[PDB]
C-alpha cells in the first residue's frame, strides 16, 4: 500500500509539472485519465541528428514499486534504430532491471532517450541489422531507412 | 574549433484567452491571430497526444494555466 502510494504520488506530480511547464522536445501523459502508470510521449527527433523532425509515438509503463525498479519503453511509431528492438522495445542502460536509479523521472528518460538518437549504445543491441548499418553505412542505407521512418511520422502527424 | 549555441531572444510562448468547449480548431484559429500561422500549419500537442480538431479542451482535461506543445510543418 505504501509502495503505490509512494509510486502513485511521484508520477502525479510529475504529469501536473508536464501538464503547466513541459519540456522541449517531448510530450507525456497518460493513455487513460484513470491509471498513472501507462503513459504516452511523443519525441521529436532531435536537431542535428539523422532523427531531426520525426515525430515518434511511444509508451512508457510504469510497474507498482516504482522507482525502485524502472518503467519499460516501447515505440508504436515505427523506426529504425539500434538500441529499439524489430517490436519497438527500447533497450537502454538506464532501463535496466548510466544506470537506474530512485531518482530518475519521465522527465530524466527523455533525455536519455534523446541522447540515444544521437549516439546510439554500442554494447548488444537491440537491433543487430540496424546497428551494423550504423557502424558501416551510416551515411548510406541506414541514413536512407530512417528518413524514410522521419517521413511516415510527420505524415501520421499531420493526417 | 570550438561550439557555441544560438537561441531566439524573442518569447516564444503564446498565451490564450480559451474556454473549455473551444475546440482544437478554435484554438488554432486563435494562434493564427497572434503569430499568422495558418491551421494547417499546426498540431497541438498535449499529454503525449496529438490533439484532434473536432475536440474540445475539456475533452482533453486541459485546464486552466496549461500549455500545448506546438508542432509546425518543416519547409
Amino acid at each position: 500500500s505504501m509502495t503505490e502510494l509512494q509510486s502513485a504520488l511521484l508520477l502525479r506530480r510529475q504529469l501536473a509539472e508536464l501538464n503547466k511547464n513541459p519540456v522541449e522536445g517531448f510530450s507525456a501523459g497518460l493513455i487513460d485519465d484513470n491509471d498513472l502508470y501507462r503513459w504516452e510521449v511523443l519525441i521529436i527527433g532531435p536537431p542535428d541528428t539523422l532523427y531531426e523532425g520525426g515525430v515518434f509515438k511511444a509508451h512508457l509503463t510504469f510497474p507498482k514499486d516504482y522507482p525502485l525498479r524502472p518503467p519499460k519503453m516501447k515505440f508504436i511509431t515505427e523506426i529504425w534504430h539500434p538500441n529499439v528492438d524489430k517490436n519497438g522495445d527500447v533497450c537502454i542502460s538506464i532501463l535496466h532491471e548510466e544506470r537506474w536509479l530512485p531518482i530518475h523521472t519521465v522527465e530524466t528518460i527523455m533525455i536519455s532517450v534523446i541522447s540515444m538518437l544521437a549516439d546510439p549504445n554500442g554494447d548488444s543491441p537491440a537491433n543487430v541489422d540496424a546497428a551494423k548499418e550504423w557502424r558501416e553505412d551510416r551515411n548510406g542505407e541506414f541514413k536512407r531507412k530512417v528518413a524514410r521512418c522521419v517521413r511516415k511520422s510527420q505524415e501520421t502527424a499531420f493526417e | 574549433k570550438m561550439q557555441i549555441f544560438v537561441k531566439p531572444i524573442r518569447v516564444k510562448t503564446i498565451t490564450l484567452e480559451v474556454e473549455p468547449s473551444d475546440t482544437i480548431e478554435n484554438v488554432k484559429a486563435k494562434i493564427q491571430d497572434k503569430e499568422g500561422i495558418p491551421p494547417d500549419q499546426q498540431r497541438l500537442i498535449f499529454s503525449g497526444k496529438l490533439l484532434e480538431d473536432g475536440r474540445t479542451l475539456s475533452d482533453y482535461n486541459i485546464q486552466k494555466e496549461y500549455t500545448l506543445h506546438l508542432l509546425l510543418r518543416r519547409h
